[PDB]
């Protein structure tokens, strides 16, 4: 996915 | 045994004459996605995701009609499966923003996209088709406390508890269409034909009516504050009350990753996500 | 001429792109500049610029239809539709290439191609029957009588006596045509405007381009275009698969099909495409 929200 | 062979009846219809073993399958959370040269085929893994697939196609058709200044995956066919057009182009590395005219141009194109998203939020075909959940940040905070705090150190829990407190302060805005995961990889570009030109946007899984600060936070996460400030100023969104909303939402990104990694059984994402909090 | 004159605007819209390395399709009202990923309509006159706000709305409506393929997507903001005039209009470029007629010699290819035409035309038909779409597109009445009048005024002077006699018969049936406004009609659905991917497998419809003449009208117009390009057998395939093989429909197709070269000549004439005019006037001398 990942810090952006995935 | 092999998703391609397993779905070969459908694929021969949807992609006649196309060798299935030549294709590619991204493995989603809700969906298996078969990648062809100009389109993809979304297959629902669970009967939850198969139940929502008609809803999802309606959303994508709403997105495909909007004026965003770029392309979006257009529904070509639905039957259960959803066929979407593939948006051309590639993500743009943060590296390219070191060239200041490239940065100017890319910032300008992001502005057009967010503007169109903001404008679309006032529509009705949009508002009645797209998810518009109430107090998503309160529910999130409840989920983090339940599912993540037990994985965390005392200092971690304290830090996370400040972050969730800040969420209570947010206005529950439903102004704009919000992509929800607008990172670098989800925005595709045409390169090697002068300066970069926005091709379109993908991965609308999280799309809703909400606060654009979320999309802005995502851009800032992918490309840093300098670039985000350039967008904020071009778009006339560089006010204090926006800045606050951005920062508050940006601070939930690691915790969002962890919460989904927790439910995934994706331990690398979980470890990465929890890096601050344990 | 066109790229030279509009050099400055093009460097804003396409920064870093050499205008000399571009192409242009001539329109009646706009000059359309073709870049790799997108297309820029440039108004030739003020009236034409005053047309672009509506064109933007029309291309947006086309973008939201269920056609089974792509359409050129307007890249302006929605608010551009409420302007008195626009100095340009940017549209997404549809990928892929025209289909060689001879490719329909394989009967499986023909089957698939016909199927996808049917999907396109069924979506255009159904959209025609939708009130909100009907309200958004042009729906001129007595267009056949007027078309004939225009051919005689504008093309006859460019023809031979023998050509003018051939046209006269073809134009004669047109007053007999019922005036159908039931479907979104592309209005120029020749093979060059219908784009395919054959990077993989059998031809797969990528999208449709050049919607300049789109209206609410008679589907027979678009079917005629296909007939003119690809011929009776293939057309019959589309009619059969579509459920459009009834005698009434077949008769309108035949009538309109006999005028289709004249439709192409009249367009070529009005947009100053001299090669496209020569072609359209083949056999009318």
């Amino acid at each position: 996915k990942a810090x952006r929200a995935a | 045994m092999g998703i391609l062979q397993a779905n070969r009846v459908l694929l021969s219809r949807l992609l006649p004459g196309v060798e299935p073993e030549g294709l590619t399958v991204r493995h989603g959370q809700f969906h298996q996605v078969v990648i062809a040269s100009d389109r993809v085929v979304c297959l629902p893994r669970t009967a939850a995701a198969a139940a929502r697939l008609p809803r999802r196609a309606a959303v994508m058709r709403v997105l495909a009609g909007l004026d965003l200044g770029c392309r979006t995956p257009r529904p070509l066919c639905e039957g259960p499966f959803l066929v979407l057009s593939r948006v051309p182009g590639a993500p743009l590395e943060a590296d390219a923003l070191e060239d200041s005219k490239v940065a100017e141009v890319v910032a300008a194109q992001y502005v057009t996209l967010l503007s169109g998203l903001a404008s679309a939020g006032a529509d009705e075909k949009v508002r009645a088709a797209l998810p518009a959940p109430q107090g998503r940040w309160r529910q999130f905070a409840a989920d983090v406390r339940a599912e993540l705090f037990p994985l965390m150190s005392d200092g971690g829990c304290r830090q996370a508890e400040r972050e969730l407190a800040a969420l209570d302060s947010l206005p529950d805005i439903t102004e704009a269409v919000v992509h929800g995961n607008l990172g670098a990889e989800n925005v595709l570009w045409v390169r090697d034909d002068g300066l970069p030109r926005l091709s379109g946007v993908i991965d609308w899984d999280e799309v809703s009516i909400g606060d654009p600060a979320e999309d802005l936070a995502a851009i800032g996460a992918g490309y840093g504050k300098d670039f985000l400030d350039q967008v904020l100023t071009l778009g006339g969104w560089s006010d204090r009350r926006m800045a606050t909303r951005i920062a508050t939402i940006r601070a939930t990104f690691a915790l969002q990753q962890a919460l989904s990694a927790c439910r995934d059984g994706d331990e690398e994402e979980l470890a990465d996500g929890l890096t601050g909090y344990r």
